[PDB]
């Protein structure tokens, strides 16, 4: 068979690329990391260098806290037992505050008050990671679009989490810690508002991830089917159109007659992405505050069959 | 109203067309379902009652 | 004389000709069906 | 009708059958062998729903099921208007499926680029043929398979999931489920990063790749490359729809109990199964 | 292209060879297509004998859908 | 707020439902108004503007500022080919392929084409030449894999046609982009490491048969490469899979020849 | 009417030939459907009561 | 209607020939499924409740 | 005089002559099956 | 024996043209084998088809032979 | 004299004269086809 | 049906050929399935 | 089977190949009708 560019059929190794100085504060970055040649049969062989800036230093120690929280947490749930905590490690919660306690942070330290101390640490890890996103692209005067991303991203974090308890007015709403029980935690939720299936912005979240699935597809196997002429380079033809932009362009229009840019497919990219964590964090703040049963919202909204 | 030719000095024609034809299709079958889905004026079941063809 | 398409005028008039031409016959077989089924069951 | 690049690329050849028969373009569209039978299949696949939304008795969109035979027709044939109009639709369906991956043969042919893109098509087609064909075929019955409405093909994943208690538990299920989401991220991303290289602040120069990787490796100390990062969503994609393949095909085959009885296996290992505490203990 | 040694079937009437060419494309073209019907039914009955060894029927699901 | 309904049974979730329907068939014009920066106004099969331009309009220019002071490129704007095309109308009606009228790998249309892009080398962020041969690259190396330098280079006619000398190395990426191969006559072309098989004792060459590397278009350089003579290396090499199919000596397409 | 010959020099004939013929076929296919639909006008079953096919 | 000749001064023959061929198959194929869903036109079964073929 | 396919108005009538023919006889054979069907099992 | 017009049916390389003569003969005896059995089958169908039309079933005569 | 295939007036007729006899002899072969089936279970 | 030839003027006889043979057998499997699909005439389900 | 070509040169070719299509086409008759024979396999007893 012909060369099909999943992997890298020779590996070639230089000086470790130090970055760009654009605005970077090099004393925050830090020595570059080990060549994994593993990674480098797929992708960069190079790990590092990381910048461990302010807003780093915080991300890192909150979300340190929290993993460490939830870690504590298991190990108390597993009788301090190696044995069991790696056993029931999929099995193990730490769930929110029962609901007769609401929003009041009054909640005993093991019946709700350690999900609240994880919850506190987790909130500033995510919020100061994404300062991290804004400012290591204002560094670099690149565009704040990951920023944004990861600003839907953590919409439909906040929703889940915070937004949602506070408007149901219990911090029981919220999705406990651990692999199972958030799991469960999700079935729960589709049980409890009838069938989250009939939920219209569900509907929408599924179909862009759907999307979003089928077009990082699409545009990876467009991308290799025209490296052979540079189109990984997509910054290149974004400046200078080469022909790898116009053979992708022209395979998509006679395929289904219409096409995209170099860079417009990067819009579509990043829009399709989105718009999964935007309406699915629309979809879960409906859910219970203005809909507590999405199939009879779906019978009064033609979408099922009876009524 | 005398200058409203000067639309076609600002608006293409050919795509004001094209818009214009999918839009009053769009709007006269619009109406039209509206009407079928109404008990009242669904003409196909006033004619089938005023004739009694339902049997 | 616009001429997005190239088309003169005297191509648009006979071209117009001929594609009326085809509009009456389909709209007279229309009208034909129409009666037909009129006359069959009425819808009025 | 043609791009301002696009005369050059309009050749004969790369036809995989008919030669020039109809190797020709309809507007923007390709046509070819495959695509006059992609056509075909689709326009009646649709009419053949439109006349099962006559049958059924309902023309609002959403209500529009055309529902498989039921479990009594087994594996053979039905009556049109109670299942047959399904087996149809879904030959129909497969038929224009794979003439639109041939078509897209064809046209990567002409344009002397790689077959990765029908490649990546027949992913998605053979997770399709998995969920009509491979697996009710299996399982002996047409109506283990999803009726083809909006909303009636959403209660058959509820009920298939819920046959199986949460169907969460299921293991393929969690890898396909991750690698979903991780290229969402991963897509989101690139696409993210991309347009900053391309659009950075107002009045600055546009970027270069050496930005991208700085600024990743500044987020996150790796970068993967822009080679990589299209490898790695092409593969991200297609390993969550094998995964969700082969879950779809072990579930009511080899599978048959609640799945989180399945991850009992871990628990019940003879060097921990019996230590009391934690949560099954 | 290299020229056959039996030379016994040239001796039919050009006209026979025109016939048999064309019944050549049409029955290659209906044996593709025959080649890709089998293929599909020989991959539907190997999954169909691989359910019969599996134990479906002992415990089968119940109708995922409302039958229609 | 469950069941408070303004009308009807619209409620919050129906007016977050139809407002979002709104968004998306927004969200779905701009992108494809920004799609339309590249290949527009749409051109007839001679080259005149066509009558059909499509229900998108043209968005309004932007200018990327482009790096290390190549200029500007404003999109949408006036862009033409800048290169003859020799393709011959097979048909006065439209949606009907264009005959080469020479030899198209020459000719560099179809699968062959290319495009007149800057003829300078592409650069990358400190502004030296991003794709520089491994000889000439400070410190690079092969890490894993097969080392393809010194190998034969077989064609798709099973002959070699030359051996590999150098790799021309991304410097940022550092990855290998193209090898270096010498002919018989002496002279070296560049062929993409994405069009050859780097196999355990020779690199395989799909793409083009051993006659052919020849006419591989050169580098007027021999330590840099710019983006037009990588773009019509790579067209040459890609158009060879349509163009020397006769060439190819490929199994099943012999049997399929036989009974075609 | 004088002067719609007129649109044949902003809408190409292919074009609208071709858009005309799908239009044509999608709404006279749409119509029969949604006349079949109905209990009444649906031929086939009138044909069917009316000469007792179905019993 | 003696004009209509020059339908193929507008449409080359071969794309008309192969659009008309694909669509009359497939509404010859749409009209037969038709008739095939409903229980009378049904060829095959009114023809096994003749010959009392099925149970 | 309009020019799109390269046929001469000779050329478009003989093959609109031949395509008329073999509408007609399409139509013929259509009409001959329909009569056999309304005969069989009348619709109307 | 008079030369084909066509001369397109002659572009096929003389092993395949071997190969479709072969066919053709095992094609000619299996067909003229197949018309014999389709007459036969035929007959036999003509003498149903009048046997039907005959009032047999109504009054049949009974067992010539000893059932065996 | 259209010739989009490169083929003449005669070579046309000549084709078209084999593709016929191979039409009516197929045509032949399903109409057996057909009688044998309607013989042993007819569908009308 | 006099000048019917003239299609093969038109549209190239090998090319069309080997479309019409996979056509036919299409056809043919189409009618044979639907012949399947209904309860007579479907020959393959031989029981006791 | 090396040498079974030269049994090509006592049998004429045409011959057999004319001879041996009847054979195959009676043998396959042959096989379909011992197959109706039996009330397994017999396909064309449709009942109901
Ligand atoms: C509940 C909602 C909860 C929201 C949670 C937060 C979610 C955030 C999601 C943000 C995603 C941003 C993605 C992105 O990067 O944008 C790229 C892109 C960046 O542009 P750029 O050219 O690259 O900028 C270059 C700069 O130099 C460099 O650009 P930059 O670095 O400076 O940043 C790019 C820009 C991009 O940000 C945006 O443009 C945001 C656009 C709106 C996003 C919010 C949509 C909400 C949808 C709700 C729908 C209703 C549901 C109920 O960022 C901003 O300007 C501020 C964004 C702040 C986000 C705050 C969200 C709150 O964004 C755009 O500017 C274009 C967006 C176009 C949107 C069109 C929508 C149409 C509106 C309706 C039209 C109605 C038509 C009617 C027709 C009907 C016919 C039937
Ligand atoms: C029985 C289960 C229910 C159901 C219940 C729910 C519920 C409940 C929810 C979803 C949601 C979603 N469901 Mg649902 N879902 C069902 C059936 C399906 C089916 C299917 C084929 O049946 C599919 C495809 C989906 C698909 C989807 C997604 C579209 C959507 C989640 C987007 C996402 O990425 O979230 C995952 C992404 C996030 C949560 C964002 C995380 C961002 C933050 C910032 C990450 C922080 C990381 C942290 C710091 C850790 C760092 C680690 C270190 C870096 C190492 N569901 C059935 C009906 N589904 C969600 C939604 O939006 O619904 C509208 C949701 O809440
Ligand atoms: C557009 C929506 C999609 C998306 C987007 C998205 N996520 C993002 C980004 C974007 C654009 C970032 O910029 C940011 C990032 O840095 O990515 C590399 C992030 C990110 N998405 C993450 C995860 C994540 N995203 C998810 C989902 C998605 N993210 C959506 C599908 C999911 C799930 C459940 O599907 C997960 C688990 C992280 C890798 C990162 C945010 C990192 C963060 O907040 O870290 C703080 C916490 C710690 C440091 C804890 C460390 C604990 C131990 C020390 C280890
Ligand atoms: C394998 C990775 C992902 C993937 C990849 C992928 N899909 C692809 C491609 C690729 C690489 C293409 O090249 C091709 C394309 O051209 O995309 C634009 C395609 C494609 N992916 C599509 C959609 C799609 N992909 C999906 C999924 C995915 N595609 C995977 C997640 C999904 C879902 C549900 O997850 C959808 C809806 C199309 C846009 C396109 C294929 C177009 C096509 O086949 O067109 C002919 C068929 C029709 C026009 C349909 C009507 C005619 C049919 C006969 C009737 C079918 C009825 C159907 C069964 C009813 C279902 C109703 C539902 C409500 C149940
Ligand atoms: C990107 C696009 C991805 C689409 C997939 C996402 C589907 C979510 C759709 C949500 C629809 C909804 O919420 O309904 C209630 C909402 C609001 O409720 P509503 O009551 O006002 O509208 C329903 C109208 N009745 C009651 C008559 C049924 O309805 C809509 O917004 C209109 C959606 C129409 C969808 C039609 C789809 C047709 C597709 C062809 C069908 C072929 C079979
Ligand atoms: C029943 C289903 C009907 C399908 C076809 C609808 C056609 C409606 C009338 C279109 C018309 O007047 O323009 C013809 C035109 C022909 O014109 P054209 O293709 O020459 O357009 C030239 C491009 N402009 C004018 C914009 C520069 O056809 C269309 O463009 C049809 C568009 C259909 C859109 C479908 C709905 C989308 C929402
Ligand atoms: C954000 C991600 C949203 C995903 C959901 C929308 C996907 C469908 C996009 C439809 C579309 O782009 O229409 C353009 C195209 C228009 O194609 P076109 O034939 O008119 O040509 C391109 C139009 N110009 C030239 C103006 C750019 O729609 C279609 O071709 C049919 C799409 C069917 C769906
Ligand atoms: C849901 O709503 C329901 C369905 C219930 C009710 C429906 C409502 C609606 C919205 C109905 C819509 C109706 C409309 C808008 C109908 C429009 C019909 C039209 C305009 C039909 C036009 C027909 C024209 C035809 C058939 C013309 C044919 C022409 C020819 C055969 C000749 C062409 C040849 C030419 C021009 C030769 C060219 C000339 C030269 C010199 C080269
Ligand atoms: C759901 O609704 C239902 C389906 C129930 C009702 C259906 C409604 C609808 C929408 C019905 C649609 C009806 C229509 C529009 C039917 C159209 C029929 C037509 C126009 C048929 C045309 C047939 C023409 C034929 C078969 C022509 C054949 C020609 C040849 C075989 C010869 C071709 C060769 C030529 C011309 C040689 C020329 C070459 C040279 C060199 C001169
Ligand atoms: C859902 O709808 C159902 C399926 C229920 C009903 C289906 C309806 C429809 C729409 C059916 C479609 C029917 C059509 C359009 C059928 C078309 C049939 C045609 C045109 C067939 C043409 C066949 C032509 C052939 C096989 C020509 C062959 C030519 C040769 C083999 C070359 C000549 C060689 C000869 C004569 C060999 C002579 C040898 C001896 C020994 C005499
Ligand atoms: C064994 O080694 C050790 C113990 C050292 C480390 C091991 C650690 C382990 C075993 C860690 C395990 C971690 C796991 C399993 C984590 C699972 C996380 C999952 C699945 C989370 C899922 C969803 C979480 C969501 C949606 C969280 C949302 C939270 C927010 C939106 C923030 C809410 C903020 C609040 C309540 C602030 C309240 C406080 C104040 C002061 C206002
Ligand atoms: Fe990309």
């Amino acid at each position: 068979a012909e060369y099909q560019n999943i992997f890298s059929q020779v590996q070639v190794r230089g000086p470790a690329d130090l970055g760009m100085t654009e605005d970077v504060n090099l004393a925050n970055r830090s020595g570059v990391g080990p060549f994994s040649t593993l990674l480098g049969w797929f992708g960069n062989a190079q790990l590092g260098p990381i910048y461990l800036g302010s807003l780093g230093v915080l991300s890192l120690f909150s979300g340190l806290m929290w993993f460490f929280t939830i870690g504590i947490w298991f190990w108390y749930q597993a009788g301090w037992n190696p044995a069991v905590f790696l056993r029931d490690l999929f099995f193990f919660s730490l769930e929110p505050p029962a609901p007769e306690y609401g929003l009041s942070f009054a909640a005993p330290l093991k019946e709700g008050g350690l999900w609240l101390i994880a919850s506190f640490f987790m909130f500033v890890a995510v919020w100061s990671w994404w300062g991290r996103t804004y400012l290591r692209a204002q560094a670099l005067g690149m565009g704040k679009h990951t920023a944004w991303a990861f600003l839907s991203a953590i919409w439909l974090w906040m929703v889940l989490g915070f937004i949602r308890p506070i408007l149901m007015g219990s911090w029981s709403e919220a999705v406990p810690y651990g692999i199972f029980s958030h799991l469960d935690w999700t079935n729960n939720f589709s049980l409890v508002h009838g069938n989250l299936f009939y939920n219209p912005f569900h509907g929408l979240s599924i179909a862009f991830l759907y999307g979003s699935a089928l077009l990082f597809a699409m545009h990876g196997a467009t991308i290799l089917a025209v490296s052979r002429f540079g189109g990984e380079r997509e910054l290149e033809q974004i400046a200078d159109r080469g022909t790898a932009a116009e053979r992708a362009a022209l395979f998509w229009r006679w395929t289904m007659g219409f096409n995209a840019t170099m860079e417009g497919i990067h819009r579509w990219a990043i829009w399709m992405a989105v718009l999964v964590t935007l309406t699915g964090g629309i979809g879960i703040l409906l859910s219970g505050t203005v809909v507590d049963n999405w199939y009879v919202w779906g019978q009064n909204h033609g979408m099922a069959p009876l009524n | 109203m005398s200058k409203f030719y000067k639309i076609w000095m600002i608006f293409d024609p050919r795509r004001v067309f094209v818009a214009q034809g999918v839009f009053l299709f769009l709007l006269a079958v619009m109406i039209h379902l509206i009407l079928l889905s109404t008990p009242s004026y669904n003409w196909l079941e006033i004619s089938a009652a005023k004739y009694n063809r339902v049997a | 004389d616009l001429g997005y398409t190239g088309l003169t005028d005297e191509q648009a008039q006979e071209l117009h000709s001929v594609y009326m031409s085809g509009l009456w016959l389909f709209s007279a077989v229309a009208i034909v069906a129409h009666l037909a089924v009129y006359i069959w069951r009425p819808w009025f | 009708a043609l791009l301002s690049f696009e005369r050059k690329y309009r050749v004969p050849g790369g036809t995989l059958v008919g030669g020039n028969l109809f190797d020709f373009w309809v507007g923007p569209f390709y046509v070819g062998f495959f695509g006059v039978a992609t056509f075909f299949f689709a326009a009646l696949g649709i009419i053949l729903i439109a006349w099962s939304a006559v049958l059924q008795g309902t023309w609002n969109p959403q209500l529009i099921s055309v529902y498989p035979p039921a479990l009594e027709y087994g594996l053979g044939g039905a009556p049109l208007a109670k299942g047959g109009l399904w087996q149809i639709i879904t030959i129909c369906a497969t038929g224009a499926f794979v003439s639109w991956a041939l078509r897209e043969v064809e046209i990567c042919r002409k344009l002397g680029i790689g077959y990765h893109i029908p490649f990546a098509f027949a992913f998605a087609i053979l997770a399709y043929l998995t969920l009509v064909l491979f697996r009710p075929v299996m399982m002996g019955a047409w109506g283990y398979a999803f009726p083809y409405g909006i909303w009636t093909h959403l209660d058959w994943v509820s009920n298939t999931g819920y046959t199986y208690g949460n169907f969460h538990y299921n293991p393929a299920h969690m890898i396909a489920i991750s690698f979903f989401f991780t290229n969402a991220l991963a897509l989101a991303l690139h696409g993210a990063l991309v347009l900053s290289a391309a659009n950075p602040e107002k009045g600055k120069e546009m970027r270069t790749p050496d930005h991208e990787d700085t600024f990743f490796r500044d987020l996150v100390g790796y970068s993967i490359g822009t080679l990589g990062i299209h490898r790695l969503g092409l593969l991200l994609s297609l390993s969550a729809v094998f995964f969700s393949a082969l879950c779809m095909i072990i579930t009511g085959t080899i599978w048959f109990d609640q799945w989180v009885d399945w991850w009992q296996w871990w628990v019940k290992l003879p060097w921990w199964a019996n230590i009391p505490g934690g949560i099954n203990g | 292209a290299d020229k056959t040694i039996f030379n016994d079937h040239l001796n039919t009437n050009p006209k026979t060879n025109l016939r048999l060419w064309v019944a050549f494309q049409m029955m290659k073209g209906a044996g593709w297509a025959g080649g890709v019907f089998f293929g599909t039914l020989l991959l539907i009955g190997f999954f169909r004998v691989v359910g019969r060894m599996l134990p479906i029927q002992e415990n089968q699901a119940p109708a995922p859908n409302i039958t229609g | 707020m469950v069941g408070v309904t303004a009308f009807g049974n619209f409620d919050l979730a129906s007016l977050a439902i139809y407002s979002f329907w709104i968004f998306l068939a927004g969200l779905i014009y701009y992108l494809q108004t920004e799609n339309m920066r590249e290949g527009y106004p749409l051109e007839n099969e001679d080259g005149t503007p066509a009558a059909n331009q499509g229900p998108f309009p043209l968005p309004k220019p932007k200018t990327f500022i482009l790096p290390h002071g190549r200029g500007t490129l404003t999109v949408p704007g006036p862009e033409s080919e800048d290169r003859p095309i020799a393709l011959a109308r097979t048909a006065v009606s439209e949606g009907f392929p264009h005959a080469p009228t020479g030899d198209p790998m020459k000719d560099g249309v179809g699968p062959a084409s290319w495009v007149a892009r800057r003829d300078l080398p592409e650069l990358d962020g400190h502004g030296h030449n991003k794709i520089k041969p491994m000889k000439a690259a400070a410190g690079f190396h092969v890490s894993a894999g097969k080392n393809p330098i010194g190998l034969p280079v077989r064609g798709c006619d099973l002959e070699i046609a030359g051996k590999v000398v150098d790799i021309w190395v991304d410097i940022p990426e550092q990855m290998a982009r193209f090898l270096e191969v010498e002919l018989k006559d002496g002279s070296t072309r560049l062929l993409p490491m994405q069009m050859v098989k780097v196999q355990s004792n020779r690199v395989h060459v799909n793409a083009l048969s051993s006659d052919l590397f020849a006419g591989i278009p050169t580098i007027k350089s021999p330590t840099e490469v710019t983006l037009l003579e990588e773009d019509k290396i790579c067209g040459y090499v890609a158009g060879g899979l349509m163009y020397a199919a006769p060439k190819r000596k490929s199994v099943v397409a012999a049997m399929l020849a036989e009974y075609a």
